[PDB]
Formats: C-alpha cells, sequence, structure tokens
C-alpha cells in the first residue's frame, strides 16, 4: 500500500477488469446505501425480465486509474464511459451478490447509478477504488500545503 | 457497507 507502488499501480492505465455492464440508472442522490442498494435491484431484475427474450448484459472490461472508472466493450475495445474520479461521489458493493457493485457519477442533480457483475469477486474492484479515492484525497492535501507554503 | 468518495466534486 506504499504511496509508491500505489501510484504505478493506477498510473496510466491502471487495473483492468473483466466483467458485464449491468446497467445505468438515474437517481436522486449522491449517496446512500438504501437508496444505491434499491437501484441496482431495479436493474438487475430489468436484466432478469430479458432473459426470456435471449437478452444478454454486455461483455465489458473496466479501467481503475487515476482517470477514474472507464468502461470499454470487450468486443471493439471502444470506450463506452468514462467517469473522472472528481465525479463520482459513492461506491457501493451489492450484499446479496459477492459478483456486483455499483458507484453514483454526476454533478449535482443529475446523478447516476452504474451495476457492474465483475467476472471474478467485486471486492478487489471495491478496494482499489477505495485506495485510489484516498490517495488522490492524500496527494491534493500535500501537493496544496506545498503550493500555498511557497 | 459503502464508501463515500472524499474528492467528489
Ligand atoms: O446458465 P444460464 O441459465 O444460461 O444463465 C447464465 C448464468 O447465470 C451466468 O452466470 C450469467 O453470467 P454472469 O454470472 O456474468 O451474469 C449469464 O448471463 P448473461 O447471459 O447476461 O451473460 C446467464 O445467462
Amino acid at each position: 500500500r506504499s504511496e509508491a507502488t500505489l501510484i504505478k499501480r493506477f498510473k496510466g492505465e491502471g487495473v483492468r477488469y473483466k466483467a458485464k455492464l449491468i446497467g445505468i440508472d438515474e437517481v436522486s442522490a449522491a449517496r446512500g446505501d438504501k437508496l444505491c442498494q434499491d437501484s441496482m435491484m431495479k436493474l438487475k431484475g430489468v436484466v432478469a425480465g430479458a432473459r426470456s427474450k435471449g437478452e444478454h448484459k454486455q461483455k465489458i472490461f473496466l479501467t481503475i486509474s487515476f482517470g477514474g472508472i472507464k468502461i470499454f466493450d470487450e468486443k471493439t475495445g471502444a470506450l463506452q464511459h468514462h467517469h473522472a474520479v472528481h465525479e463520482i461521489s459513492y461506491i457501493a458493493k451489492d450484499i446479496t451478490d459477492h459478483r456486483a457493485f455499483g458507484y453514483v457519477c454526476g454533478k449535482e442533480g443529475n446523478h447516476r447509478f452504474v451495476a457492474i457483475k465483475t467476472a471474478q469477486a467485486a471486492e478487489p474492484v471495491i478496494l482499489d477504488l477505495r485506495d485510489l479515492f484516498q490517495l488522490i484525497y492524500e496527494l491534493k492535501q500535500r501537493e496544496e500545503l506545498e503550493k500555498k507554503a511557497q | 457497507n459503502g464508501y463515500e468518495n472524499p474528492t467528489y466534486k
């Protein structure tokens, strides 16, 4: 967890994670567990109902880096969603599902809840996000105390 | 539990 190793870990393209996009939903707050717990269920349900029509979630791969969270389509590699760190307000895992998590994107009054179904556990992704957020906060304080101590 | 981003905004 050395600031130096952690900075190397999120540098550039950062960490990659194979997953599927459950869905994107418009919410009202920038945070809250119940609110962000409910929205997950609403999205999984839309997905569940779609299975009857031979629907499938879009296979994607996502990156966690200083650019925030990016979602790339697995087939064409095209970047479909880029959510900068300062636009992300809340991270929340799914209690009844260890392979799914979500987060809220957007500026005040225009939030969105993104739901993801990871190939492996969602634990490592939540952890990386946590550390990346904390890191940036620290680097921002220190690199501010310095400029203001000029 | 969930985690809020300290640098949000
Ligand atoms: O075996 P079945 O009855 O076909 O059902 C599949 C099974 O539940 C997979 O685990 C799931 O992938 P995830 O675990 O990644 O959701 C897949 O979703 P998909 O069709 O959306 O890929 C389902 O279709």
